[PDB]
């Protein structure tokens, strides 16, 4: 079971595999510096966020650490396209792949063309 | 003699209305020879004094489409460039320390704004910032205003402009100098004019612990005296 | 030592011999060593070398270079004596960059020291302060070969303008006609040369060289694309190379 993220400028959406998927949340990027969470449909009643963290991108990446079961000190390649977005690197609109684990989703034959310029 | 006073006859009489035909005069009147006595002249009796005059000679130079002359006209600014950098530092020398200005600011016209760089084999820029710092305060005063007259053309370059790694390598170095309790306000504040001329923030450079290098400002390659 | 790899303990003692050797051999083979793909953009593109730049856009403005090679050369194709070519390690760290891991379990592979990456690399940014006053880029007589050189040149683009690629490939390509005026692409070549097909090792065995030095790096690369250019411009463009049907184009882009 797949991820996906897409940072269409302002926004960052997480959505998992149904190729269809379904949206999880999104940080939405507001005037100035606010990140807004806004969870999906059946997402509230899923996922309980505890109150300890209070800024929403804590509770962002504590909510893909729920997502792809990692553990409580950890930093996946899905948390990576989280610090790029909310730090601003992304500013194309782009797609990102991942494995069940948060990890990018391996592509073992576009890495062998690339090395060797196929 | 005769084509002395004809050479120094087309530059007196420049402007941007004859400057394609004043390009002709000189070509049907200099020969091939003769071209490096030009170049000579140029810098040394015109872009040396005459700072207003600078984008007319820039204009002469891009309208003659001469490569050749191009080079020479840069291997003379470099080499009147390092006459007055390796000479006597005296307080009282105005007009050298003028002279320095001029050339500066016409060695950025003709390579930054041109999108060429400064070779560093040609003049170092960088190392001539560490260089002036610790051989004293006179040397200072040579140095920062002529790198800030280099820097002037750099916003004219869209290879040059202050995103550039290399104009921000020269402007963190001037933003250390910019922190110093020793160097005088006279050179603080052409520092700051520098960055808004740049339309850069004095504040928001980043200025390293390059002046804190001992062991590396004494290996350092001697460009003055 | 024909390949002589730079950290950033060398980098300023190795560029004192490049920027002599520059004036005598101008012709520039080169290679970089990156971390793969990992991002592909939205939307619908008008045409093939449309969606290659904007895929190339993606990738090169969140990844990082690892290697980057440097091959020196003459007209006559001959090599300076001593070191013909400079391989550079940039600062990599396997834990807080992004990477495609088939890319880090490739260049392992190859032999790729990942540990020393993070502790002796070169920064890129004190990298280019140092290239740009070389006179390796932005200089009139330097001609650059490469081989499938759509991801190299953007990275190397990347950090000699401190900024993102373009948004538009007119733009990029603008920009890059003034670092690197003369642009050799060994890959876009091949299509005019009969039966030379494949990747740049597979190419490298029909024109019959061979390597020196490990596979899959940039300085190992970089001399096979030297090598790779003046065998095929003797075999099948007769000692010269058009500049209006060849120079500045890069392999699918465009
Ligand atoms: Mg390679």
């Amino acid at each position: 079971m797949k991820r996906l993220i897409i940072c269409n400028g302002n926004k960052l959406t997480v959505c998992t595999q149904a190729e269809k998927y379904t949206p999880i949340f999104s940080l939405t990027k507001e005037s100035d510096n606010e990140l807004t969470l806004e969870l999906s449909g059946v997402a509230r009643g899923y996922y309980i966020i505890p109150s300890e963290l209070t800024s929403s991108q804590a509770r962002a990446a504590h909510l893909i650490t729920l997502l792809t079961r990692a553990e409580e000190s950890q930093t996946t390649d899905m948390h990576k396209i989280l610090n790029s977005f909310v730090s601003g690197k992304i500013t194309s609109g782009s797609m990102f792949n991942f494995e069940n684990d948060g990890s990018f989703k391996r592509e073992p034959e576009e890495a062998y063309n690339l090395i060797n310029k196929i | 003699e005769n084509i002395q006073e004809k050479i120094a006859f087309i530059f007196n009489n420049l402007s941007q209305s004859n400057m394609t035909q004043k390009v002709e005069e000189l070509k049907e009147t200099v020969k091939e020879e003769f071209m490096p006595w030009v170049s000579q002249y140029l810098v040394m009796k015109r872009v040396s004094i005459e700072p207003n005059f600078h984008s007319l000679y820039s204009n002469f130079l891009d309208t003659l489409k001469n490569p050749e002359f191009n080079k020479m006209v840069l291997n003379e600014t470099y080499r009147n460039i390092k006459v007055l950098l390796t000479s006597d530092k005296a307080a009282a020398n105005f007009s050298d320390r003028s002279l320095l200005k001029n050339l500066g600011h016409w060695l950025g016209m003709i390579t930054l704004a041109k999108n060429k760089p400064i070779l560093h084999t040609d003049l170092d820029v960088k190392s001539l910032l560490l260089e002036a710092y610790v051989k004293g305060q006179q040397e200072l005063l040579y140095v920062v205003p002529f790198v800030a007259k280099v820097l002037e053309s750099s916003i004219r370059s869209v290879v040059f402009r202050p995103p550039n790694p290399w104009t921000m390598a020269i402007m963190n170095v001037l933003a250390e100098l910019h922190q110093e309790h020793d160097l005088k306000l006279n050179l603080k504040f052409e520092i700051e004019v520098l960055c808004k001329n740049l339309a850069l923030d004095i504040n928001e450079l980043k200025p390293g612990n390059l002046l804190k290098d001992k062991d590396r400002l004494k290996n350092l390659d001697e460009q003055l005296s | 030592q024909r390949i002589c790899e730079v950290w950033a303990c060398n980098l300023d003692e190795e560029m004192k011999k490049i920027r002599q050797v520059i004036r005598k051999y101008n012709y520039v083979a080169m290679d970089t060593e990156f971390p793969g793909v990992v991002a592909r953009p939205i939307g619908e593109f008008r045409s093939n070398a449309d969606y290659q730049y904007q895929l190339l856009r993606c990738n090169v403005d969140l990844l990082k270079i690892i290697q980057l090679g440097l091959t020196f050369m003459n007209e006559q194709g001959e090599y300076p004596p001593g070191t013909s070519t400079w391989q550079f390690n940039f600062k990599f760290n396997l834990t807080e960059d992004m990477y495609a891991q088939d890319s880090i379990e490739l260049l392992t592979t190859s032999g790729i020291q990942f540990k020393k990456h993070e502790e002796e690399g070169i920064e890129t940014q004190y990298f280019a302060e140092l290239l740009m006053t070389s006179g390796v880029v932005l200089c009139e007589g330097v001609k650059w070969l490469s081989f499938h050189s759509g991801y190299d040149f953007g990275y190397l683009i990347k950090i000699l303008t401190n900024s993102n690629l373009p948004e538009e490939e007119l733009d990029f390509f603008e920009i890059l006609r003034l670092f690197f005026p003369v642009i050799y692409d060994v890959k876009y070549l091949m299509k005019s040369c009969k039966n030379l097909k494949g990747g740049l090792q597979e190419v490298a065995e029909q024109l019959e060289l061979e390597r020196i030095g490990p596979q899959h790096q940039a300085g190992s690369d970089s001399l096979l694309t030297g090598m790779a250019f003046f065998k095929m411009r003797e075999m099948f463009f007769e000692d010269h190379i058009d500049d209006a049907k060849y120079c500045g184009h890069l392999y699918g882009l465009g």
